[PDB]
């Protein structure tokens, strides 16, 4: 999320046993990074 | 340390064409403007044309509108005056100007005192009217 | 800054925006040079009637009125993020005392209390806890984690 030009990144790694879709359940994402960029973002893409 | 140097002046018959050039060294006139002025011998300096450096919009004195064209090449840091449909009365010393002032309104460059000028280049228009009567 | 930003004949290097389609948002920066459409006729980047350049120069001469003389301005904004405070004052730090009523200051967070070894489990990012009363109930020492 990008708020007031601060790019906040939260994440969580979990073990799973499923090939179909998102596991049902509940888990919280702890913050990892806060970048003071001030960069306007409206689009993104993934890299594999 | 900036310099305006004109070239392209000369003798032409009425109805013909001349292109003046003014080469700028030392600086750019980014958001501001360049101009052309002329002075006929014993006559007061006259505004001819102005161009905004960034956008290339032009402003012309009524006496030249539709006959003269002002253009500029940013890469060569040169302004040009294309003098079409030359008339006896266009005879004058022509000098390029720089304005360090960015004015919001292009028309202000008709009256604004310039901070930079080149040497001048003489334009002489020949006629078949024989104006100089003794 | 009359001594620096003004010169004989007028310094026009300093500009201001004279027209805009709307007011700026706080700490918004507009550097666009788009021709301002004052009227109903599209300008298409061409100046003329109701088509004006949005910027204009300042007339800074040494002889100008103090009102019209150049002034250099610095605006300091102070920011407290979801992050440690890294900009601190020159105020010297002191030794830490436990199990006593003390006047404590952690990174400007002031209070009075008894500081004790906690059994709380702060996350690597968590700086200070709070009570139901929105009062500080536990801290992380800035010098010792
Ligand atoms: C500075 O703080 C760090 C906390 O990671 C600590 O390990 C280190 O001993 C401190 N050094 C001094 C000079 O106080």
């Amino acid at each position: 999320k990008n708020i007031d030009g601060y790019f906040k990144i939260y994440s969580k790694h979990t073990p799973i046993n499923l090939v179909r879709d998102l596991p049902q359940g509940f888990s919280a994402l702890e913050p990892l990074v806060d970048l003071p960029i001030g960069i306007n973002i409206t689009r993104f893409q993934t890299l594999l | 340390q900036v310099q305006l140097v004109e070239s392209g002046g000369g003798l032409m018959q009425a109805g013909g064409s001349l292109r003046l050039s003014c080469a700028v060294s030392g600086r750019t006139f980014s958001t501001a403007a360049m101009g052309w002025f002329r002075q006929a011998p014993g006559k007061e300096r006259e505004f001819v044309a102005a161009i905004r450096w960034s956008g290339g919009s032009a402003y012309y004195a009524d006496s030249v509108k539709g006959r003269f064209t002002i253009s500029r090449d940013k890469a060569k840091n040169t302004v040009y005056l294309q003098m079409n449909s030359l008339k006896y009365e266009d005879t004058a010393v022509y000098y390029c100007a720089g304005f360090s002032a960015t004015r919001s309104l292009l028309s202000d460059y008709a009256t604004w005192p310039y901070d930079y000028w080149g040497q001048g280049t003489q334009v002489t228009v020949s006629s078949k009217h024989h104006h100089h009567h003794h | 800054s009359n001594n620096l930003d003004s010169k004989v004949g007028g310094n026009y290097n300093y500009l201001y925006r004279l027209f805009r389609k709307s007011n700026l948002k706080p700490f918004e920066r507009d550097i666009s040079t788009e021709i301002y459409q004052a009227g109903s006729t599209p300008c298409n980047g061409v100046e003329g009637f109701n088509c004006y350049f949005p910027l204009q120069s300042y007339g800074f001469q040494p002889t100008n009125g103090v009102g019209y003389q150049p002034y250099r301005v610095v605006v300091l904004s102070f920011e407290l993020l979801h992050a440690p405070a890294t900009v601190c004052g020159p105020k010297k730090s002191t030794n830490l005392v436990k199990n006593k009523c003390v006047n404590f200051n952690f990174n400007g967070l002031t209070g009075t209390g008894v500081l004790t070894e906690s059994n709380k489990k702060f996350l690597p990012f968590q700086q200070f806890g709070r009570d139901i009363a929105d009062t500080t109930d536990a801290v992380r020492d800035p010098q010792t984690l």
